[PDB]
Parts: structure tokens; C-alpha cells; sequence
């Protein structure tokens, strides 16, 4: 018809928590961890050989 | 005084297995699986003669 309708629905729309795909963060690569040492055992053994 | 010996030790190699290393520091640049017909798929860098 042409009659207004009372809007009495108290909206409670709680948006769901969106998914998170946690990264595997890499701070120091293997090369840096191997190069962080002054004395490399492999090089010393190669020199001795 | 001349004495000949036969030492039996254990050698270790890591992937990609392009060199092994006995316990006495004998660093050998030969793949422990190079059988003489798969040089294309296994390293070999020691003296050829
Ligand atoms: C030296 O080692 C190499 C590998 O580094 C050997 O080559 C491989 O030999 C195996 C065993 O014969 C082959 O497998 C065969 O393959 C076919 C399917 O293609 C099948 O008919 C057989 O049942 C068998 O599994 C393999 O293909 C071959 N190549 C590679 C790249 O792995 C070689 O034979 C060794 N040589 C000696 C003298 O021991
Ligand atoms: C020798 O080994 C190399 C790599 O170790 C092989 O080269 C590969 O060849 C395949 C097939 O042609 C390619 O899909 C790869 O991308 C290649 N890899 C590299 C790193 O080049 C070569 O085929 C081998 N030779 C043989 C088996 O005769």
C-alpha cells in the first residue's frame, strides 16, 4: 500500500573475524648465519687437507 | 723403519653429496655415489690421473 512500516529491528551485525595466513618470517638466511662466523671449520679443514 | 697401515674410518657427506669428509679431515671433492658412468649427475673434481 502507501503506509509506512515501523522499523523496530535493532541491528546486531557483527562482521566475522577474517582469516589470517601467518607468514613464516625469515630474519637471517642460512647464508648469513653461516657467514656470521669468523672461523669456518670447513675452510680450515680444506686448508689442512 | 717402514710400516704399512690400513685404517678404516667413517666419512660423512651432505646433500647434494658433491664431496665427502672422513673423520681425519680428508676432504675429497668426489661424490660418494659417482660410479664412473654418471659424471653428469654427480660431482668429481679431484685429480684425474
Ligand atoms: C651408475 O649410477 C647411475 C645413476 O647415478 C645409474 O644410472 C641409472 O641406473 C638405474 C639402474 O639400472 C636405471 O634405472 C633403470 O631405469 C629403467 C627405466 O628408465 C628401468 O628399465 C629399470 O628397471 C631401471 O630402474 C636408471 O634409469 C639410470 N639412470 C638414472 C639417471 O638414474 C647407472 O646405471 C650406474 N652404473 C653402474 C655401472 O652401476
Ligand atoms: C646432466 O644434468 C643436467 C642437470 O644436472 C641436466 O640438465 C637438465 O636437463 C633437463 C632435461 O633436458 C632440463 O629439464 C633441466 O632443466 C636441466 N637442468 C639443468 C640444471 O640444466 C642434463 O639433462 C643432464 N644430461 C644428461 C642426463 O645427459
Amino acid at each position: 500500500s502507501s503506509i509506512s512500516t515501523v522499523d523496530s529491528m535493532i541491528a546486531l551485525d557483527i562482521d566475522p573475524l577474517e582469516n589470517t595466513d601467518f607468514r613464516v618470517l625469515e630474519l637471517y638466511s642460512q647464508k648469513e648465519l653461516r657467514s656470521s662466523n669468523v672461523f669456518d671449520l670447513e675452510e680450515i679443514m680444506r686448508e689442512f687437507n | 723403519n717402514l710400516n704399512c697401515m690400513v685404517t678404516i674410518t667413517t666419512a660423512r657427506s651432505k646433500y647434494p653429496y658433491h664431496f665427502f669428509a672422513t673423520s681425519t679431515g680428508d676432504v675429497v671433492d668426489i661424490s660418494p655415489f659417482y660410479n664412473g658412468t654418471n659424471r653428469n649427475a654427480s660431482y668429481f673434481g679431484e685429480n684425474a690421473d
